[PDB]
RNA sequence: GAAAUUGUUGAAAGGGAAGGGCAUUUGAUCAGAC
RNA sequence: GGAAUACUGCCAGCUGGGACUGAGGACUGCGACGUAAGUCAAGGAUGCUGGCAUAAUGGUUAUAUGCCGCCCGUCUUGAAA
RNA sequence: GCCCUGAAAAUGGAUGGCGCUCAAGCGUGUUACCUAUACUCUACCGUCAGGGUUGAUAUGAUGCCCUGACGAGUAGGCAGGCGUGGAGGUCAGUGACGAAGCCUAGACCGUAAGGUCGGGUCGAACGGCCUCUAGUGCAGAUCUUGGUGGUAGUAGCAAAUA
RNA sequence: UUGGCGGAAAGGCCUUGGGUGCUUGCUGGCGAAUUGCAAUGUCAUUUUGCGUGGGGAUAAAUCAUUUGUAUACGACUUAGA
């Protein structure tokens, strides 16, 4: 039809940090539509893609992907923790990511 | 940002134009040919010796401001060593044909 | 969820609005605030004017052109609160502040769009009844802003036009509702009612 | 503040104001207001608008 | 002599592994995956298609069919974690599925022995599908279309594609 | 190829460069320990360069192995190469830097006839084609 | 025929210093190997 | 008068989801299930499948971004001074 | 109990800042959540301690292997190694088909001191190992000698009539 | 295409009347496979460039010379094809 989407939208918020030390190995993701950790437990172990574009075509495409997964929940408000294969570049604080519906259980 | 005009984007316009001009420069350099080819290409020196002197020698043997010259002393040494290698290959195929 | 969110600033508290707008900007959402002359601050007018005079007194003593700059518009008072609540010296804070636009009144093209409110910054929901509050147009006029009558005349003109638009749309909604209620008590209407719609 | 929105000029300007609009008058072709003078032709209507 | 030899050399006698204690036991599938179930495909080229689940294979894959006539999806294998099982069911107790196994879908993977069309040597010739495959598709389509003609709008449902709309929260969603 | 071997892990791949070797030309980049009484590098304040330690040392099972999985043996002539005749799966030969081209071809032909991997073939042997 | 220091060409960065650590993006460049 | 449910505690009760790790390398031990040969989740991971075979992963290098980082040596109870 | 007064001094300024008024203040209570080089579990390095192992064809009995615990540091002590000039022995070592030295947005090994390879330049000598010996390792000493900068095309080149 | 309306930064909103495509409002007939069990698996939006493509439009500023309402030098203010 007019919509072909099979993923959920999210936003990359920041790294894991205390107050003056950060940790780039863990990212914080806000999933659109989740308010509680009991609702965020549905999304644990799902795959995330950060999709971006470059100007040099590499192997038939100018579109590049970074793959990761959801690991656990973070706090009281539905934010989750995530790890990626290579860590996210930190200029993307506020950029959008795609949470897929696989590996599926229901 | 820019307190004289707070409702106008400044840094994001600068970054947008900056990356556009950088990618334009890269495409111009690649079309002029100042970049190395692919690894699987038929004129790729990947795995072999990189030598300004040998490249200049074989180019002038095959035959606008540059800073790589040839030095007749080194050119005579290259010609002598090439004669040695030719004598070796002639010994090899003479033994093989015999 | 929207590409741009437009907020009608009438009846909001200044710091409680600036906190949520700063968080939305850092999370990556585009915000346009209109009607910045209708905002509120809790406390009396005289107390808020004395606070602004304590701010006005601060300047660089050897050259007054280098110092803190005291902007007098209500949109600029709101911007000063927001800039205090972000970290504006870095490129991340600069990009976040460039995702924002603040105006007095509703100029084009935002007078034909939908305006929202923030319920946790609203004055009738947050202040105890009986407490005193200040209006930002009156505070800025007393400290040196000079465009309070122009904006009032333009806002009167805009209100006349939107009242005509609403009369037309209300009559259309009435005839559409009458056309919809006469197709109820149909078989597909009963099937839709059983499915819940 | 105040914003200027429209300027209308007369059909016949003079050499003194044209000299004001030029910096090197002795070399110029004196082309100033030559297309604007055609706006007053029979209807024109840009002046009246 | 640019170097002096080591006094000792490690042995080039390759050792064998210990006896490992990991036996293979069969899968334990979800309780929402019984044959006859209408599934939604989540990845692949057939993203968002409604498909009918027929048989669980021996390599932990599912045998699925569109049917090919209602939405254009042939007899295929699919992975059970890449699928969403819905609550609609059809009768699969009229179909013979006793011929399909791993050797049915076995592919001549000889391209790793120096494929002359690694990228391409022709980039053409438009590969052809076997008549045994087409005939098995036809018989299973007949036996399944006869059963999915019985509930109303089911053919239209299996023709249409699944998509997420605005405000559709998948954690609050029944299927 | 070589002998089967585990994954090689390096706990630190960046070089250990001496403090202030980027401010001064007179201070070289070879590592020297900071011994001053007020040194932030010696007192290990957060934000400064790291120092070599024995906890950084590598696994004994994969130490000295190249990415191919061999150990490097330096070779000057054919007797040196014949030393490695029954150990082709643990050691790889390498012609020394001062061997001439006339002797390098002999070393390489013997290495190919016996089965020893050479880590630097084609060195000094352009113009032979 | 080293360094300090300088010229030309190519690449890059630059809103009141420059340099450093951890992590990744982008561009350039490169070895191993199946 | 007859109950139920809270609260606290126990089970050598069952069961679903997610993350990190896989050291060791012939056999030897302690057990479990079976009348027994055997089998096993019992002294440390195996099985099946796909793509790519090169700058794709990776290194180096120049930058950009997030957070952190005061100029070394010396005497002193006390050095960015 | 809370609030106002219960005396304040001179550049413009500080609950850290913005700001906050049934609080984002004060008193009290119950939960959830965040994160240290700390605690628990696993791997790897080193040190210390306790132990196993005779067969020569296969190695280093100074070897190989099993088990447990531990690891901050100025003055200072001790140990194991890296590098330089000469000397004895050996590799019937390297070298005009190119020694030593120098340059290198190339490659590898070591926790490190450092070692090794490729390329360019160059034109006559120089290494590995086992030992001996010392005028044997520099960022500083208002260090010594030699060389070179910024300041900077700057200050200035205006007494004595032309 | 017929009309109106909009100056706060209007740069957009409403409407007339014909052409022509689609229509899932309802009912039928073919097609889709091999991307091999997943890999964003590429789908909207822009300013030009090499000159080819269609009408139309023919300018000024600076140095040098000069003035003194100006002036350390630049700058300023005048004149001259
Ligand atoms: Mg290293
Ligand atoms: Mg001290
Ligand atoms: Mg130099
Ligand atoms: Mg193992
Ligand atoms: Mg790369
Ligand atoms: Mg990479
Ligand atoms: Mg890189
Ligand atoms: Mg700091
Ligand atoms: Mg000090
Ligand atoms: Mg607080
Ligand atoms: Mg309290
Ligand atoms: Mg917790
Ligand atoms: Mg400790
Ligand atoms: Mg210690
Ligand atoms: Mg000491
Ligand atoms: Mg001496
Ligand atoms: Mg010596
Ligand atoms: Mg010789
Ligand atoms: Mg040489
Ligand atoms: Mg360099
Ligand atoms: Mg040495
Ligand atoms: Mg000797
Ligand atoms: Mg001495
Ligand atoms: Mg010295
Ligand atoms: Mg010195
Ligand atoms: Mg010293
Ligand atoms: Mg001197
Ligand atoms: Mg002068
Ligand atoms: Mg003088
Ligand atoms: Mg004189």
């Amino acid at each position: 039809a007019e919509s072909h989407r099979l993923y959920v939208k999210g936003k990359h918020l920041s790294y894991q940090r205390s107050k003056r030390v950060n940790n780039p190995n863990v990212s914080l993701i806000k999933i659109e539509g989740v308010a509680t950790p009991q609702d965020a437990q549905f999304y644990l172990g799902k795959r995330i893609a950060y999709v971006y574009r470059a100007s040099k075509e590499v192997r038939g495409s100018k579109i590049r992907v970074m793959w990761g997964k959801v690991t656990r929940t973070h706090g009281n408000s539905g934010v989750v923790r995530a790890t990626f294969r290579n860590n996210l570049p930190a200029k993307t604080f506020g950029a959008s990511v795609r949470i897929f519906l696989y590996p599926s259980n229901i | 940002p820019s307190k004289n005009s707070i409702n106008r984007p400044k840094l994001t316009s600068n970054l947008h134009h900056k990356v556009h001009s950088l990618n334009k420069k890269r495409a111009q350099r690649e079309r002029a040919g100042l970049l190395k080819p692919a690894r699987s290409s038929v004129n790729s020196k990947s795995g072999e010796i990189k030598s300004v002197a040998l490249d200049l020698y074989f180019q002038n043997k095959k035959n606008s401001i540059t800073t790589r010259t040839l030095s007749k002393k080194r050119a005579k040494k290259i010609e002598r060593n090439l004669k040695y290698a030719t004598q070796r290959k002639l010994l090899v195929d003479a033994s093989a044909k015999l | 969820v929207e590409p741009v969110v437009v907020i009608d600033g009438k009846g909001h508290l200044v710091g409680r609005l600036a906190s949520v707008v700063a968080k939305q900007l850092l999370n990556g959402q585009k915000i346009v605030v209109v009607r910045a002359e209708e905002l509120n601050i809790s406390g009396e007018f005289f107390r808020n004017k004395l606070k602004y005079h304590d701010f006005l007194r601060k300047a660089t003593a050897f050259n007054k052109t280098r110092g803190p700059f005291h902007f007098r518009a209500p949109s600029r008072i709101f911007y000063k609160a927001l800039r205090g609540m972000v970290s504006h010296k870095t490129a991340r804070g600069k990009a976040a502040l460039e995702r924002l636009k603040v105006f007095e009144g509703i100029p084009p093209p935002y007078d034909k769009k939908k305006r929202v409110v923030v319920p946790q910054a609203l004055r009738v929901l947050r202040l105890k009844p009986g407490r005193k509050y200040t209006t930002l147009g009156k505070l800025s006029t007393s400290v040196g802003w000079k465009y309070e009558d122009v904006v009032a005349k333009l806002e009167a003109k805009r209100k006349v036009s939107s009242a005509e638009y609403y009369a037309k749309k209300r009559a259309f909604t009435k005839k559409v509702a009458s056309a919809n209620a006469t197709a109820a008590e149909s078989d597909v209407a009963k099937q839709l009612a059983a499915l819940g719609y | 503040g105040l914003r200027s929105l429209t300027t209308v000029w007369a059909e016949h300007l003079s050499d003194e104001v044209k000299r004001r609009f030029y910096k090197n008058w002795y070399k110029s072709k004196k082309k100033a207001f030559t297309k604007y003078s055609a706006k007053y032709a029979q209807d024109g209507a840009g002046i009246e608008r | 002599s640019a170097q002096k030899a080591p006094k000792w050399y490690p042995s080039e006698d390759v050792a064998a592994l210990k006896k490992t204690r990991k036996a293979a036991r069969p899968q334990k599938l979800r309780a929402s995956l019984v044959p006859g179930t209408v599934l939604i495909l989540l990845a692949g080229r057939f993203r968002g298609k409604r498909v009918v689940y027929l048989k669980h294979l021996e390599d932990n894959t599912l045998l699925i069919s569109g049917p090919f006539k209602v939405n254009g999806v042939p007899l295929r294998r699919v992975n059970a974690r890449y699928v969403i099982a819905t609550s609609t069911k059809v009768s699969v107790e009229g179909v013979n599925v006793e011929k399909f196994n791993v050797e049915y879908f076995a592919k001549e993977k000889l391209t790793k022995k120096e494929k002359k069309e690694a990228n391409l040597f022709p980039e053409q010739q438009n590969k052809e599908i076997k008549a045994e495959r087409v005939e098995d598709q036809k018989v299973v389509d007949k036996a399944l279309i006869a059963e999915i003609k019985k509930t109303p709008l089911l053919k239209q449902y299996l023709s249409a594609s699944f998509s997420l709309k605005n405000g559709d929260k998948p954690h609050m969603l029944k299927f | 190829a070589s002998l089967p071997h585990p994954k090689i892990v390096k706990k630190h791949t960046k070089k250990f460069k001496r403090h202030h070797s980027d401010r001064y030309h007179r201070v070289a980049e070879n590592w020297r320990k900071q011994k001053g009484i007020d040194s932030v590098v010696r007192r290990r304040f957060r934000g400064n360069i790291s120092q070599p330690k024995i906890g950084y040392g590598s696994n004994k099972k994969t130490k000295f192995l190249s990415p191919s999985g061999h150990k490097t043996f330096l070779v000057a002539n054919v007797k040196d190469l014949e030393t490695l005749t029954m150990h082709t799966k643990t050691y790889a030969a390498e012609i020394a830097h001062n061997i001439s081209a006339k002797n390098r071809v002999v070393i390489l032909a013997r290495a190919k006839a016996l089965g020893i991997k050479v880590t630097n073939p084609k060195g000094r042997l352009a113009l032979e084609a």
